[PDB]
């Protein structure tokens, strides 16, 4: 008996396939998340700059308060 | 193609050709070839005469 090395193929590996997909970003809507945080942005950090003025105001009061020093 | 080596025509090939002469186009062939080569090796796979060496 003759003993020689044997073909196998299977799956053939698949040919030449794309790998490459659009993937969790799609276009408009990355925008309406990137410029949705902006706009979130900006009205958390207002709000922190006016309770700013609370102490501000109070802080530049201890000044006018004090005229013994 | 063109001229037959070693059993050639039988197997299947697969030729990248772009259109633009610069170093990209000149690389996606590349990478175009290298996609494009397991079919050859699974086709050899496939095609194996026991016999002489």
């Amino acid at each position: 008996x003759x003993x020689x090395x044997x073909x196998x193929x299977x799956x053939x590996x698949x040919x030449x396939x794309x790998x490459x997909x659009x993937x969790x970003x799609x276009g408009y809507s990355m925008f309406a998340v990137g410029i949705g945080a902006l706009l979130f942005g900006y009205w958390s950090m207002m709000k922190w700059n006016r309770e700013r003025r609370r102490l501000q105001i109070e802080d530049f009061e201890a000044r006018i308060a004090l005229m013994p020093l | 193609k063109t001229q037959p080596y070693d059993v050639y025509d039988q197997v299947e090939f697969d030729v990248p050709i772009g259109s633009r002469g610069d170093c990209y186009d000149r690389y996606l062939c590349r990478v175009e070839e290298m996609r494009q080569s397991i079919r050859i090796i699974s086709q050899c796979l496939n095609k194996m005469p026991p016999g002489e060496i």
